RNA sequence: GUCUACGGCCAUACCACCCUGAACGCGCCCGAUCUCGUCUGAUCUCGGAAGCUAAGCAGGGUCGGGCCUGGUUAGUACUUGGAUGGGAGACCGCCUGGGAAUACCGGGUGCUGUAGGCUU
RNA sequence: GAGCAGAAGGGCAAAAGCUCGCUUGAUCUUGAUUUUCAGUACGAAUACAGACCGUGAAAGCGGGGCCUCACGAUCCUUCU
RNA sequence: GACCCCAGAAAAGGUGUUGGUUGAUAUAGACAGCAGGACGGUGGCCAUGGAAGUCGGAAUCCGCUAAGGAGUGUGUAACA
RNA sequence: CUCAACCUAUUCUCAAACUUUAAAUGGGUAAGAAGCCCGGCUCGCUGGCGUGGAGCCGGGCGUGGAAUGCGAGUGCCUAG
RNA sequence: CGGGGCGGACUGUCCCCAGUGCGCCCCGGGCGGGUCGCGCCG
């Protein structure tokens, strides 16, 4: 029924946005890839040499392999009932760095820098996370103005 | 109106700008792309190129590598400090070109500390020479040319500049194709003809010539000649002492700033408020002719 | 020839308009959707009456033009040829197929049969303006006119002024301040914003 | 009072001659641009077919060659003489440069020859002031800017004030 | 004659009977499909690690 | 306070017209012997330095267009989940959460990296 | 708003279009991977590595066509 | 008439009754009934076979008035 | 003087195979001991460089770095 | 809700006509947050 097609469904997928064409900027070329870092796989259409699959568009995997102009991806794919990790090579205008792998690394820094300067200064600080808490019993000034009192309106035909 | 307007709101509101240095026409991004893009498996080593600039009046080269935030420049030269040594008029010309060339890649060096290893070549030939990297020392320094939006054909002053360069003992990959004596009919390399153009002797060839032709016209074209006594005999040894000077000494001495009243002379932007005002005021006036009819 | 419209009453299918799709599709039968004095000025006719549909619902072009013509006969009749001008705002944008009777079911896509207006919940399907002693012939005309269409309408005299979008009671105003410019039927208004130049136009 | 480097000059003339056809006439023509020139001329080969004309694509159908300098002056001079100093109110064009044709070469300051034609010829004066270049340089090329341009009342106060020449208002 | 073409109806009761499983990951994934250069480069520095192993022990000391 | 060379983001940077530009600079500009390209030294390449800021360029301006960012539109449209809710239906209301886009009305009109100059 | 062989969609401006110059990376090889998928094959494709080359001053780019289609087992035959 | 699916109904009507919205008249006398007047220029002009307030096309005024349309309908060939 | 076309500023109505803007629901990843931070060694890869990258060898860090719930991992044969 | 003295800049009221902004200092008015804060009341 549907084709089989490698870029089918991909008319606003692979596109351009809107008064983003043309030359591709070349801070994506100057970005450095390790292995082991993350990365979401977004998959410009402007490039067509290294493009990754449609079902790769929006997915975030890791780095395992780097070569001149791509990089070796190991990213989960799922298949029905089972999740299996591919292995895509992808060139490195489809992909950027992942920036939760970032803000946890920053956490990590923070963590580890607090518990080791609270050893030193004695007390006992918070390290883990928690979920926003109900809220604290506080008190509503009223500043001598009395609330407004308000009343539904009745309805009107409009157009 | 018979027309449509092309440049209506619609064009406008879809018009996508390129970017500014293509817009100001300075940057070949192409070429750039290409030129200054590192390999992703050799991570943070620097992609070093030559940039050559040749301006009305100056000649720019420049050794810069590429970052995120933008280029870095480790290294610059100019023709405008070559009076400091032997040369002193003539300048935006090849044996200009050679000449900052040599010291951009003789400031280079010796900021990197490689100048007793990596001399170059000292006895100017136009002959093609490449430096190769001795075993046990620091290898040679690597860089690519960068002519940007110049025609690269063969004699332009970008491959005196490089020429210059790797005599000086910076290896960048470069045939004799593009330098001044090279024959295209006969696709040889002359390796004279060169040698006489990074010395100047045409421009010595040009003055002789005039002052059998026309005076008048000497004196116009080579004006700044006749002053600092510039003469076609002694050109070429001027830029063999400028060649050895700048092999001595070529280290740059900023000069030292100066101290500066703070004194604007641009315009600052008017306020919101000066607008409302200015355009209150030229209601306020057309409103009071109209009164007075 | 033509099937009943209780055929073609809901929106049941995707919007299908006449495009390079859609090919060979009769005309619509309204071609006019605008009548009575249409070159009248803005301020000549400064009461509006609505009839608004209540049903998310398709009207067929045939529909629309007997309606139009209905309100139009009562309308002359009532207020003269030159006391109306009546707009319908509502076009038959909407292909309606037929899958006339290989055999059966096999192959079964229609071709073009007609057109209709979809229309939806408050929407405006036809305005009268006119002068305001004319309110009640406009609601009768308009009344006379929803026996043409399948579902429930209702007459709803504006608070605009005549076919623009500005109030009725600060429409004077604004033409006095310049903030709105009468061009044929309708208005322009007028920002204050833009070159001086257009500015000194007016006030002058 | 005026800046010296708004004075109007002759940026180039732009000689054309079209030919019905290929072969002899467009060689003859071609010849006749290379005496009144000194220099090799340019053909121009047809954009489209057309019936009406009997021309196909790729053909080769004109003859062209532009002048710059005191030979552009020289030859205006000529042309000008030939057409005795007056021009047509239409023939300057809205931006600020002219033109005008004649139909015998061989009184521009030519001498007949029997194997060469009688062609006739356009010549379009492009006018321009220093600076107009920056349109096309290679580098940081630009626009010239309102106030630099040349509108069609300059070009025919220049014309005027330059061969005394007489506007004729047609 | 005709019948069903195609449905994914249970399947996803199907795949969860079952658990959809992440694969199995574990430290020391495997070198398929690497640089053959650097993967050769890297087999050299192992096989001379070796050496310079009493420079090692001496610095931990 | 600025500019030049190379740039990053790629209109808050664009477009139209007007005004101002000290000093370096950048240019326009002068020429074709050599190098090198042309129908044309116009472009390109080369050798210059008489003139000029007229142009590019920089800064500013415009109840400027655009663009950027807010308000409004509007808790509207749409929407997750719920009911033995309503209604002949078409559809609609409520509960539980999420929540837009025009028109219209405001504010803004490039930030910045490296290297090197000028500015008493 | 043109063109890029063709259907359509995406992409593209000192491009990927047009005109020139030089060419044969449309070549010789081993693997890995993606797509359909049972994670089988074919086809097509991506990133490499080893040769030998082309072009360009060079950076580089190229192992067919800007991308998405343009195709074929066992057995037998034929050639190298 | 009488309970999800569900096992039968629509447009359109009602001076049946019940609520609601908006407007209007009225102790300067509403509404409804019964009872009087309902004129003059003027049988207004053009249409005509006759069209007089009443088949029609435009006009839609004036005086006396408490008030009266150069006419709401029935009716006449037209009047009455 | 009029009616067209054309242009300009507006105006009514639309799109499964249109779109600047753009939800809700949804898809991926991360929320540490295989981690973090120190020293050192190897390399034939890379290279101005004690460079870069990777690998390896020692050492130190436990507030076990969101909530909630649950014991997990893995192989063979296999019917319908 | 605003006042004093110096550099630019706008207006078709141009006779030291009128009006807007910026940098320094001298004051005046109101509002919010910390303050060994300080007292009083609950
Ligand atoms: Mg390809
Ligand atoms: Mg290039
Ligand atoms: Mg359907
Ligand atoms: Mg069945
Ligand atoms: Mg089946
Ligand atoms: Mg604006
Ligand atoms: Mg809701
Ligand atoms: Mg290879």
């Amino acid at each position: 029924t549907n084709t089989k097609g490698k870029r089918r469904g991909t008319r606003y997928m692979f596109s351009r946005p809107f008064r983003k064409h043309g030359v591709v900027p070349l801070a994506t070329y100057m970005r450095i890839y390790k292995k082991g870092d993350i990365v979401d796989i977004k998959g410009m259409g402007t490039v067509q040499k290294g493009m990754p699959h449609k079902c790769y568009h929006g997915k975030t995997g890791r780095v395992y392999n780097v070569t001149q102009h791509a990089v070796g991806i190991v990213v989960n794919k799922q298949v029905k009932g089972k999740i299996l990790a591919k292995r895509i090579n992808v060139r490195i205008e489809h992909i950027k760095h992942s920036k939760s792998r970032d803000s946890f690394l920053k956490r990590v820094k923070e963590n580890d820098q607090k518990k080791k300067e609270a050893k030193e200064k004695g007390t006992w600080v918070q390290l883990k996370r928690q979920p926003a808490p109900p809220r604290e019993a506080h008190f509503v000034r009223t500043n001598g103005k009395e609330p407004e009192l308000l009343e539904p309106i009745p309805y009107e035909f409009m157009a | 109106g018979f027309v449509k307007v092309v440049k209506n709101k619609a064009y406008f509101k879809r018009y996508q700008v390129k970017f500014r240095r293509r817009r100001e026409g300075k940057t070949d991004y192409y070429a750039r792309k290409r030129l200054v893009i590192q390999d992703k498996n050799k991570y943070n080593t620097p992609k070093y190129r030559m940039i050559v600039r040749v301006t009305n009046r100056d000649i720019i080269c420049q050794i810069a590598y590429a970052r995120i935030e933008g280029d870095m420049i480790v290294c610059a030269a100019y023709a405008h400090e070559l009076p400091k040594y032997g040369v002193k008029v003539g300048l935006t010309n090849y044996a200009a070109a050679y000449c900052t060339g040599l010291l951009l890649a003789r400031r280079l060096l010796n900021r990197f500390g490689m100048d007793k290893i990596y001399e170059g070549q000292v006895e100017v030939t136009g002959d093609e020479y490449n430096v190769e990297s001795i075993d046990g020392q620091p290898g040679a320094f690597t860089c690519y040319l960068d002519a940007g939006l110049a025609r690269t054909t063969t004699g332009n002053k970008v491959f005196g500049a490089l020429k210059g360069a790797v005599d000086g003992g910076l290896s960048i990959p470069h045939s004799t194709k593009r330098f001044p004596g090279y024959d295209s009919e006969s696709k040889e390399f002359n390796a004279e003809v060169h040698r006489k153009h990074i010395m100047g002797q045409n421009v010595a060839d040009y003055m002789r010539y005039l002052m059998e032709e026309d005076e008048d016209a000497y004196k116009k074209q080579f004006s700044q000649y006749i002053k600092n006594s510039v003469t076609p005999d002694m050109m070429e040894e001027m830029y063999k002492k400028a060649h050895a000077a700048i092999r001595e000494n070529p280290v740059y001495e900023k000069k030292p700033k100066k101290e500066v009243k703070k004194k604007r002379w641009n315009r600052p932007k008017m306020s919101l408020a000066q607008k409302k005002d200015r355009v209150a005021q030229k209601k306020a006036s057309f409103l009071r002719a109209q009164e007075r009819a | 020839g033509r099937r009943p419209a209780r055929c073609y009453r809901y929106c049941k299918n995707k919007p299908y308009p006449k495009s390079r799709f859609c090919r060979g599709v009769p005309d619509a039968k309204i071609r006019i959707f605008d009548l009575g004095r249409k070159k009248a000025k803005v301020d000549e006719f400064p009461l509006g009456g609505h009839m608004v549909s209540d049903e998310y619902e398709q009207l067929s072009s045939e529909a629309l033009e007997a309606a139009r013509i209905c309100a139009n006969k009562y309308m002359v009749k009532s207020c003269g040829r030159d006391g109306f001008h009546m707009r319908v705002r509502l076009h038959p944008f909407h292909v309606i197929r037929i899958n006339k009777m290989q055999t059966g079911m096999r192959g079964a896509f229609g071709k073009p049969q007609g057109t209709v207006a979809r229309v939806h919940i408050g929407q405006v399907i036809m305005s009268i303006r006119t002068k305001l002693q004319n309110e009640e012939h406009v609601i009768e005309a308009l009344r006379r006119a929803k026996f043409k269409f399948p579902g429930r309408q209702k007459i709803h005299i504006s608070k605009k002024w005549g076919f623009t979008k500005f109030n009725a009671d600060e429409f004077e105003d604004m033409v006095a301040k310049k903030c709105l410019i009468p061009d044929g039927c309708g208005v322009k208004y007028v920002p204050s914003h833009g070159p001086l130049d257009k500015w000194r136009v007016l006030h002058s | 009072k005026e800046n010296p480097m708004r004075e109007l000059r002759i940026r180039k003339l732009c000689l054309n001659i079209c030919v019905g056809e290929s072969g002899d006439r467009l060689t003859r023509a071609a010849k006749v641009l290379e005496q009144l020139t000194g220099q090799t001329p340019v053909f121009s080969k047809a954009r489209y077919t057309v019936r009406s004309f009997g021309i196909r694509r790729n053909e080769k159908i004109a003859v062209h060659c532009t002048v710059r300098g005191a030979k552009a002056e020289e030859i205006l001079e000529k042309g000008l003489k030939v057409r005795e100093y007056e021009l047509r109110k239409n023939n300057f064009s809205d931006t600020g440069n002219f033109g005008f044709g004649i139909q015998e070469h061989i009184d521009l300051g030519i001498k007949y020859d029997p194997s060469i034609g009688i062609y006739g010829l356009d010549f379009y004066v492009v006018l321009g002031r220093p600076g107009f270049s920056i349109a096309d340089k290679k580098r940081r090329t630009g626009c010239i800017g309102a106030k630099h341009r040349i509108s069609k009342e300059e070009a025919m106060r220049w014309f005027q004030q330059k061969y005394d020449g007489i506007i004729l208002p047609g | 004659a005709k019948s069903k073409n195609h449905t994914t109806h249970n399947q996803s009761r199907k795949w969860h009977r079952n658990g959809i499983k992440k694969p199995r990951s574990q430290r020391y994934e495997s070198l398929k499909g690497v640089d053959p250069k650097f993967l050769r480069n890297m087999r050299f520095a192992k096989k001379h690690n070796k050496k310079g192993l009493k420079k090692m022990q001496a610095n931990n000391a």
